[PDB]
């Protein structure tokens, strides 16, 4: 499917990715695109923080899912 | 490829008809203590003839050969007189980032329009000339000397928190809790002063169907409106020597690299104004990281210091008078963390933590891999 | 702009006052707020009165405030000159945030240090090592400097 992350920059990212599909493997997936480390990545949807190990249907994910995506870097 | 366009536009330029020097050359002494005293004394008063004659600058009691090398001198002193935060002429953007932009307070000066004339005399004589002052304005200010429009993005060169700012304000809804309309509260020396970007736009409270305009308007006031009278003086000044019709065949990239040349960070001064913690100068670590430094080219080196002080630009004066979050903070070494982690950066604090590696490959390897991710020049 | 928000929060501040932390402006000068803050109960701080020095700067609320610490503390966020290294100050700022949210923010950083910006990195790494240690350490400073 098709999903939609916001950033704290307001930057619309769309993923192709499946509701099986874990965690894990979106957060390596917004890494090769953008670089951002899986663990500083902090995903919202739902009101529920997205944690690995877990994959998107745990979270009833469905299509075009908007989500929150946050990264910490900096100092 | 970049450099041969900028290679082939630079030999157009230098070919044209109307930028050819002549034969004749026209001597100009300064003494080295009064460099801007008595360039302002020469320069502003010469005519446009004069100064398309051949340069030739004899320093004061200095007797010596290679004129280029003094001219070079000279203008790298009068680059960083001229262009000196103190002169109330020019100032930074931010205290964190080190970009120069025209003062808005300079207006108090009786006559400014004289000292922006000879400012801009002075940058049409250096690229004219073929010679290279050391600043580094932003990039609104080269998009302002080429005409080119000025918009939201643009504001992220100069201030990032601003423009963040600003970009939140254009995305999310604006509502009546915050205190926001047309109007600037500007403090210039104590006093306060309001001014309305629309008539009678004190009490014009931003709505939902206006924070487009409001903007607008602010985004114009920021980059143009509160500079008009002194860019304007300075622009007659360059166009004085140069044509617009020669300067509009560059970009605000190629402009800057005309004016400065090639950018690079100096190593010498680099570890002649840091100071470490918990390391000593002796150390093994640190030597191998200066020789490291030594021997790498200058985009890496940017990148590094992007990585480490959060910026790639540098003051006007070297190392020596680095800013950070809070007030002056030199570089700083730490040696902080366990070999296998890759060395990290404080930011807000100018400060880089390099763990006790034991080899020289492996701190390059490890330090190359920590500033991949970070984009210098 | 930068008077109507100051003025606006100011007025907010002395309606509902959180009962815990106090702001107010020092003389007659609406860019220069002083703030108390309560320790904690539930922290080594307990018992201690900090005080904060707030600076507006001109773009407010398009920058945020900077402040500063007066009492000495040990924490593995605030240095010996003061600074806090607080994420809402610097990279999450928004013209919304009001000086009732930083000062919410601070006081429950005093409660939960954050050890992912360790701006004295000998006193994170005690915290992350030995808690006991680290909370020993603080409490004698509360003592000696807080009261």
């Amino acid at each position: 499917m098709q999903i939609f992350v916001k950033t704290l920059t307001g930057k619309t990212i769309t993923l192709e990715v499946e509701s099986s599909d874990t965690i894990d493997n979106v957060k390596s997936k917004i890494q090769d695109k953008e670089g951002i480390p899986p663990d500083q990545q902090r995903l919202i949807f739902a009101g529920k923080q997205l944690e690995d190990g877990r994959t998107l249907s745990d979270y009833n994910i469905q299509k075009e899912s908007t989500l929150h995506l946050v990264l910490r870097l900096r100092g | 490829s970049h450099m041969d366009e900028y290679q082939r536009k630079i030999a157009y330029m230098y070919d044209r008809p109307e930028m050819a020097v002549n034969d004749a050359q026209l001597q100009l002494k300064v003494s080295r203590a009064t460099t801007f005293e008595d360039a302002y004394d020469i320069i502003s008063k010469l005519s446009v003839s004069d100064m398309k004659k051949k340069l030739l600058i004899r320093f004061r009691n200095e007797d010596g050969l290679d004129y280029g090398g003094v001219s070079r001198e000279f203008f790298y002193i009068l680059s960083h007189a001229i262009f000196n935060p103190g002169y109330s002429l020019f100032e930074y953007a931010t205290d964190d980032n080190y970009g120069l932009q025209i003062s808005p307070l300079s207006s108090v000066n009786p006559d400014f329009r004289s000292y922006f004339r000879f400012v801009g005399r002075v940058m049409g004589l250096a690229i004219y000339h073929r010679r290279y002052l050391d600043v580094q304005f932003v990039l609104p200010f080269y998009k302002r000397i080429l005409q080119k429009p000025l918009c939201l993005e643009d504001v992220k060169d100069v201030d990032e928190v601003y423009y963040e700012s600003l970009k939140w304000i254009k995305n999310n809804d604006v509502d009546e809790s915050l205190c926001l309309n047309f109007s600037v509260e500007e403090n210039r020396f104590g006093e306060s002063v309001t001014v309305d970007l629309i008539p009678n736009g004190r009490n014009i409270a931003v709505n939902n169907q206006n924070k487009m305009n409001y903007l607008k308007a602010l985004t114009e006031h920021k980059l143009v409106t509160s500079t008009e009278e002194q860019f304007n003086a300075l622009k007659g000044g360059l166009n004085e020597l140069i044509p617009d019709s020669v300067l509009q065949i560059f970009n605000e990239n190629e402009l800057d690299t005309l004016l400065n040349g090639k950018r690079d960070i100096d190593v010498q001064d680099w570890k002649r104004f840091t100071d470490y913690r918990s390391y000593t100068e002796t150390d093994d670590i640190v030597i191998w990281f200066w020789e490291l430094l030594s021997e790498w080219s200058p985009e890496k080196k940017a990148k590094l210091l992007q990585f480490a002080t959060g910026t790639s630009r540098l003051p006007l004066s070297g190392f020596k008078d680095m800013h950070g979050s809070d007030g002056p903070r030199k570089f700083t070494i730490e040696k902080v963390g366990h070999i296998s982690q890759l060395p990290k950066a404080h930011t807000c604090f100018n400060r880089l933590d390099i763990p006790p590696y034991n080899s020289k490959e492996e701190l390059e390897q490890k330090l190359t891999i920590a500033i991949q991710e970070t984009a210098g020049f | 702009m930068a008077l109507k928000r100051i003025n606006r929060e100011l007025a907010d501040l002395g309606k509902d006052p959180p009962s815990s932390s106090s702001a107010g402006p020092v003389g007659d000068d609406l860019f220069h707020w002083q703030a108390t803050i309560m320790g904690p109960a539930d922290s080594p701080y307990a018992g201690g009165v900090f005080f904060l020095s707030i600076h507006f700067p001109t773009d407010y609320p398009f920058k945020p405030p900077k402040v500063n610490f007066t009492t000495r503390i040990y924490h593995p966020n605030i240095n010996s000159n003061g600074s806090i290294c607080l994420d809402i100050l610097r990279d999450q700022w928004s013209p919304a945030l009001t000086i009732s949210k930083v000062l919410l923010s601070i006081s429950s950083l005093l409660t939960d240090p954050n050890p992912d910006d360790p701006l004295v990195p000998e006193i994170a790494h005690v915290y992350k090592t030995d808690r006991s240690r680290y909370e020993l350490s603080a409490r004698e400073w509360t003592r000696k400097y807080a009261i």
